[PDB]
RNA sequence: CGCGGGGUGGAGCAGCCUGGUAGCUCGUCGGGCUCAUAACCCGAAGAUCGUCGGUUCAAAUCCGGCCCCCGCAACCA
RNA sequence: CGCGGGGUGGAGCAGCCUGGUAGCUCGUCGGGCUCAUAACCCGAAGAUCGUCGGUUCAAAUCCGGCCCCCGCAACCA
RNA sequence: UAGUCCGGAUUGGAGUCUGCAACUCGACUCCAUGAAGUCGGAAUCGCUAGUAAUCGUGGAUCAGAAUGCCACGGUGAAUAC
RNA sequence: UGCCUGGCGGCCGUAGCGCGGUGGUCCCACCUGACCCCAUGCCGAACUCAGAAGUGAAACGCCGUAGCGCCGAUGGUAGUGUGGGGUCUCCCCAUGCGAGAGUAGGGAACUGCCAGGCAA
RNA sequence: UCCUCCUAAAGAGUAACGGAGGAGCACGAAGGUUGGCUAAUCCUGGUCGGACAUCAGGAGGUUAGUGCAAUGGCAUAAGCCAGCUUGACUGCGAGCGUGACGGCGCGAGCAGGUGCGAAAGCAGGUCAUAGUGAUCCGGUGGUUCUGAAUGGAAGGGCCAUC
RNA sequence: CGACUUACCAACCCGAUGCAAACUGCGAAUACCGGAGAAUGUUAUCACGGGAGACACACGGCGGGUGCUAACGUCCGUC
């Protein structure tokens, strides 16, 4: 890479609240704080969650029960 | 029109000289060539100058 | 850097079993990340590319490439030789380490997440994603920014069908729909 | 009235039609009406002989037009003296060598055929003939 | 009318045909873009007229990849 | 494809050392090996070939591929080029920039005795 | 062809020959006015001198160019 | 037929012969004032520019054909 | 001093009482939602003291359904040359 | 002698496309790496340098096939020089030349010097 | 008046109040040279972003581009890109083309002096073809030239130029 | 906002099929420039001098523009 030109591509430590600490390099500055990762998102449950959602025939029987 | 001729004058020797055409609006600074002066025999700085 | 290490040991050898190939070279690898970022907005005001232009180069590591107009058009009322958008094209051991700072990250930090897309590819297994936001990306500070842009990803790789090359994006834990 | 839309330039040359003619064969249809003379066929003249011909055999069978006009015919006015311009394109016309098929025709009997053929010959200038499409 | 303009003729062509005796200097070939192109001792001034670079007899060649006309001239 | 892209980059300095009727060195890079050949100004035979390809040469070198093997290549073709009686030549470059490996055989081409 | 004068808020003008403090009239928004409209009156919003260069404590100001600026008599290839 | 000039909201005119975002005066429409209508005050909509085409990155504006309109010529014997 | 902890519209969901019955077409509640609006063009309205202004409150009709209507009382002005 | 590479030509489609192959000991390629030489209007992609773990995938070379492109007779036709002629806008005749298109067919180039590896 | 195409009958030339278009310039980088590069237009995927701005791959291969008409020409690229620069240089010029003439044009090599390149080399403007007017008269600078008795001068001349 | 039907018009492509002064992935005859060789020709050729006339053409045949493939029309090439 042409030197001088760049900005200071240095590493630093990403540590979310879950837990997961994780050393990576970028352009930010001393330390990183996260909420997120590719571990801990919802979307392996956020799927399960998010398709069975409907249902109409069951939730007028939790009403009426006879 | 618009593009107006003018005489590029030698500096170290005799007043021999070139003419060439330039455009007056769109450049209004000066030359400064490097061509050859004949009567000294060498090239030498070439300074733009009017008629 | 571990992604590339990860991609020589773990992935290739997971790829070898699918398609039964007959080499090691066969086997589809990242060729490229074209980051762009097409402003557009420049035509008005002048500055606005070079605050995108500092984006990109925070979201990258590299500085950016300002892209000329290719044709004059009416239509957008632009001219040929006009800096219209920013671009970079990363590649080797920085990109590795972008592309693990998308994928791990970035991608997540997505606001209305779900899925991303499985039918996004050319037909010749070259990726491409589209970033509403750049706050998603933990570079940019939240207090320096004043616009809802954006840029695009686009991975290009050694592939020859979609279907091919989905395995190789997939091998890394990708999340599609 | 038959005419090309658009063309490169307005006024062509007079030149000279010689030679025979080159679409001979009866290529599409059964049947077809061949230029035995030499000539030039306006546009106005090929619509004349195609109405006479579609009309004779009513809405069945199916008919071509080999020909087009495609050179544009310059007319001088009245009262005008020589020079000071070429004339004005008045009409189109399609040169006609010998052996030109002109129309063919399909979808019909050979008796009402020919009978179709001299209605559309009656209309045109040139000197034609009846030909029917050989096997090779 | 309209038009009635046209330019003078230029005489441009092959002053020297194929196998003639020309002198060191000699114009072969006066023409626009470079339909013949310059061989052995054949030159190509700024207007792409062919010119003898020696004193001999004038060849005309058909070879290349793009099978171009060339201009050579043997002693 | 690369080649192509490289033929046609070297193409206008041979299409004009030819027509000139010059005595060329023509160099050929390789990432493993690197040769050289003296070629006829009629361009069909050739008059001294070396390359880091001839055991003669290799048997001494390190490694066939650098600027210290390009030396040894560069200085053995200019030493039969001068015994042949050749002496005045160019140097057809052939699409590589003349930079690393093709200069530092020239210059060795140079300081052997090759005049040019 | 010239020698000369002339050059500012949007614009017309001075002030520019005796360097220290750019005014002045129409385009400007809010008032007061009146059951109201016109007027009339009051205050606000705009150029550091067309523009670039030397010196000297201070330069629209002294001096040189430009864009250029109009006046002229002379210009009879 | 010949050479000038035209054709722009519903009306009459600018902008058109120097291609980049179409004004003016009326009328129409909405609301005011009036017992009501007019006048008057206050907003608003309304023209892809005769049409078919070319030139251009882009045409009301450039160039060509066709379709109307208006002026001038249409002469000597 | 922010379209704001201003406004509280609008929508989705979950309800409540009445009432044979609440979708056309009720009222209220909870939750999330958070529109226009930053004092209003020409105009123009009421008001001369417990009056204007502002904050509650009641009743009549009424199974349910007031921001209307009819009453009630709090703090409480300016100005009338 | 031969079989395989590379370099540089000759010759420019009978020589080029596609498809089907098969080759890695050298040769070639990607591949490895990025202080140094050098490089990017960003990027060791390119160009460049230092290398030897891998593969023959891609690219390249070689063999096979007419699907195309390409070459192409003989005969005829058109045209046309010269002297005639006619029913003269167009033809015709003697004699000389003689296409283009198509047709039978051909058709996966043929070589030159030079270098290297292997069977000799 | 000048340029391009056809008319123009396969060298050149060739008319008409025959058929169609352009020019009276532009540029200190749009010249030089060295070193690179390859296009149009579609297809599919991709934030805002849509037919089209910017990106990726695939398709086609010069339909592109060439400061301006038209013609001929260009991948060795004359195309588009950068790095230094000033050859858009003075004196010439073997030998040709084209003109009735005036004139116009092409030009290897030599002397002198530069530029670019590592060097072969290339460079006496621009891919070529229009962008232009003779003489007289007068102006401006230069000058081993002339100078009406002699010394100067004016005024002429020669060179550059308006 | 979810989407079906269709008396249908028809590019780029394909396989036929014409046309073209200002179209050409081809291509003659003659003409034309140069070379060599006979034969024949009153040097017929080229140069430089002294003289000039002429620069309104006409028709006919082949190639054309223009006109109506009209004119004893008009305007060019070649005899
Ligand atoms: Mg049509
Ligand atoms: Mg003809
Ligand atoms: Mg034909
Ligand atoms: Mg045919
Ligand atoms: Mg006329
Ligand atoms: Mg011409
Ligand atoms: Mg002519
Ligand atoms: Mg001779
Ligand atoms: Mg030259
Ligand atoms: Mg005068
Ligand atoms: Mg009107
Ligand atoms: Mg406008
Ligand atoms: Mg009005
Ligand atoms: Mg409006
Ligand atoms: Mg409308
Ligand atoms: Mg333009
Ligand atoms: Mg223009
Ligand atoms: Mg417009
Ligand atoms: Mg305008
Ligand atoms: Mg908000
Ligand atoms: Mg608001
Ligand atoms: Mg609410
Ligand atoms: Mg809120
Ligand atoms: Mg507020
Ligand atoms: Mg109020
Ligand atoms: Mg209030
Ligand atoms: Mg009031
Ligand atoms: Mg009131
Ligand atoms: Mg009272
Ligand atoms: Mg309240
Ligand atoms: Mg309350
Ligand atoms: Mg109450
Ligand atoms: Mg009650
Ligand atoms: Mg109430
Ligand atoms: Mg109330
Ligand atoms: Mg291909
Ligand atoms: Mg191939
Ligand atoms: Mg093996
Ligand atoms: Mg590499
Ligand atoms: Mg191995
Ligand atoms: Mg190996
Ligand atoms: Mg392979
Ligand atoms: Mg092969
Ligand atoms: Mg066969
Ligand atoms: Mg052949
Ligand atoms: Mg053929
Ligand atoms: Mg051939
Ligand atoms: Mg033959
Ligand atoms: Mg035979
Ligand atoms: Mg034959
Ligand atoms: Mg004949
Ligand atoms: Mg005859
Ligand atoms: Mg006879
Ligand atoms: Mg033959
Ligand atoms: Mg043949
Ligand atoms: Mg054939
Ligand atoms: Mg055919
Ligand atoms: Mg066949
Ligand atoms: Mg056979
Ligand atoms: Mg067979
Ligand atoms: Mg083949
Ligand atoms: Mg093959
Ligand atoms: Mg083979
Ligand atoms: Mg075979
Ligand atoms: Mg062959
Ligand atoms: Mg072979
Ligand atoms: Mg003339
Ligand atoms: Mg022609
Ligand atoms: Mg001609
Ligand atoms: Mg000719
Ligand atoms: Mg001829
Ligand atoms: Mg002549
Ligand atoms: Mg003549
Ligand atoms: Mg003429
Ligand atoms: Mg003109
Ligand atoms: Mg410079
Ligand atoms: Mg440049
Ligand atoms: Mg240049
Ligand atoms: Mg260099
Ligand atoms: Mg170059
Ligand atoms: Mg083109
Ligand atoms: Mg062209
Ligand atoms: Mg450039
Ligand atoms: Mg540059
Ligand atoms: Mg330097
Ligand atoms: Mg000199
Ligand atoms: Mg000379
Ligand atoms: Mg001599
Ligand atoms: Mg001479
Ligand atoms: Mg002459
Ligand atoms: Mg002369
Ligand atoms: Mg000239
Ligand atoms: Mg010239
Ligand atoms: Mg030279
Ligand atoms: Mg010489
Ligand atoms: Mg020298
Ligand atoms: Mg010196
Ligand atoms: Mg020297
Ligand atoms: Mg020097
Ligand atoms: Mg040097
Ligand atoms: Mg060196
Ligand atoms: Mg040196
Ligand atoms: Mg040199
Ligand atoms: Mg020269
Ligand atoms: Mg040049
Ligand atoms: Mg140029
Ligand atoms: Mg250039
Ligand atoms: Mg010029
Ligand atoms: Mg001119
Ligand atoms: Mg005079
Ligand atoms: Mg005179
Ligand atoms: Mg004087
Ligand atoms: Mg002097
Ligand atoms: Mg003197
Ligand atoms: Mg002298
Ligand atoms: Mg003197
Ligand atoms: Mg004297
Ligand atoms: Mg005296
Ligand atoms: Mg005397
Ligand atoms: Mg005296
Ligand atoms: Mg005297
Ligand atoms: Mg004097
Ligand atoms: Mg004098
Ligand atoms: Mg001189
Ligand atoms: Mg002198
Ligand atoms: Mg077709
Ligand atoms: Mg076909
Ligand atoms: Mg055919
Ligand atoms: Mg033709
Ligand atoms: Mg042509
Ligand atoms: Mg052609
Ligand atoms: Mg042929
Ligand atoms: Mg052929
Ligand atoms: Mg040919
Ligand atoms: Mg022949
Ligand atoms: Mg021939
Ligand atoms: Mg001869
Ligand atoms: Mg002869
Ligand atoms: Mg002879
Ligand atoms: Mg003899
Ligand atoms: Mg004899
Ligand atoms: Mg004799
Ligand atoms: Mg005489
Ligand atoms: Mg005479
Ligand atoms: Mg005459
Ligand atoms: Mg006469
Ligand atoms: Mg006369
Ligand atoms: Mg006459
Ligand atoms: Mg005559
Ligand atoms: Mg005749
Ligand atoms: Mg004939
Ligand atoms: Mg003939
Ligand atoms: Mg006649
Ligand atoms: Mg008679
Ligand atoms: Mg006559």
């Amino acid at each position: 890479m042409k030197k001088d030109i760049h900005p200071k591509y240095e590493e630093i430590t990403a540590s979310c609240s879950c837990g997961n600490v994780m050393k990576i390099r970028s352009t930010v500055g001393h330390d990183l704080n996260l909420d997120v990762c590719s571990k801990c998102h919802p979307f392996f449950t956020g799927k399960q969650r998010d398709v069975a959602t409907g249902g109409r025939v069951d939730r007028f029987n939790k009403r009426f029960n006879i | 029109g618009i593009r107006e001729k003018i005489k590029l004058v030698s500096s170290a020797g005799t007043g021999h000289f070139y003419t060439t055409t330039k455009n007056k609006r769109t450049k209004p600074e000066k030359l400064e060539l490097k061509k050859f002066d004949p009567v000294v025999r060498q090239h030498v700085i070439y300074k733009e100058a009017k008629i | 850097a571990k992604l590339h290490d990860y991609y020589k040991d773990e992935v290739v050898k997971k790829l070898m079993t699918e398609f039964n190939y007959n080499s090691v070279m066969q086997v589809p690898r990242v060729e490229k990340i074209t980051l762009n970022m097409g402003v557009g907005e420049a035509i008005a005001d002048k500055k606005l590319l070079d605050n995108a232009a500092a984006d990109l180069a925070a979201i990258s590591g590299q500085k950016p490439l300002i892209t000329k107009a290719r044709k004059s058009v009416a239509g957008f009322k632009i001219r040929q030789g006009y800096p219209i958008g920013c671009k970079v094209t990363l590649r080797g051991e920085r990109m590795w380490e972008f592309f693990e700072r998308l994928i791990t990250i970035a991608v997540p930090r997505i606001r209305d997440f779900r899925g991303l897309s499985a039918k996004s590819f050319d037909g010749r297994g070259n990726y491409s994603m589209g970033v509403r936001e750049q706050i998603i990306f933990p570079e940019i500070d939240y207090d320096k920014v004043d616009r809802v842009r954006g840029l695009d990803i686009t991975i290009t790789t050694t592939a020859k069908s979609d279907e091919e090359g989905r395995a190789l994006l997939a091998a890394f834990d990708f999340p599609f729909r | 009235m038959l005419q090309p839309k658009r063309t490169k330039f307005r006024k062509m040359h007079k030149g000279r039609n010689r030679g025979l003619a080159q679409g001979t064969d009866v290529s599409f249809g059964s049947f077809g009406l061949k230029a035995v003379g030499r000539g030039r066929l306006t546009a106005r003249q090929i619509e004349a002989a195609r109405r006479a011909m579609t009309r004779a055999v009513k809405r069945q069978g199916k008919i071509w037009i080999r020909v087009f006009p495609d050179k544009p015919i310059t007319e001088k006015p009245l009262a005008v003296r020589m020079g000071k311009g070429k004339g004005n394109v008045e009409y189109w016309v399609a040169l006609i060598q010998p052996g030109k098929v002109l129309y063919e025709m399909d979808g019909v009997p050979e008796e009402l055929a020919r009978e179709a053929f001299k209605l559309a010959a009656a209309k045109l200038p040139i000197k034609t003939t009846f030909v029917t499409k050989t096997v090779m | 009318t309209r038009n009635g303009r046209d330019s003078e003729a230029k005489r441009l062509g092959v002053k020297r045909f194929g196998g003639e005796s020309v002198l060191a200097g000699s114009i072969i070939v006066r023409q626009r873009g470079t339909k013949f192109h310059a061989g052995a001792n054949v030159g190509c001034g700024r207007d792409h007229t062919l010119f003898a670079k020696a004193d001999g007899k004038v060849k005309f060649e058909v070879k290349g990849p793009k099978n171009r006309k060339f201009i050579s001239i043997e002693a | 494809d690369k080649k192509s892209a490289r033929i046609r980059r070297a193409t206008r300095a041979r299409r004009k050392l030819q027509e000139l009727g010059a005595t060329r060195l023509v160099v050929h890079r390789t990432p493993r090996h690197i040769y050289a050949q003296v070629i006829a100004p009629n361009g069909s035979e050739v008059l001294v070939a070396a390359s880091t390809v001839e055991k003669a040469i290799a048997e001494q070198l390190k490694y066939t591929g650098n600027k210290d093997a390009a030396a040894a290549v560069g200085k053995a073709v200019a030493e039969r080029a001068l015994e042949k009686g050749i002496k005045d030549v160019s140097f057809d470059r052939s699409g590589f920039q003349y930079h690393g490996r093709v200069q530092a055989l020239a210059d060795a081409a140079r300081e052997a005795g090759l005049q040019f």
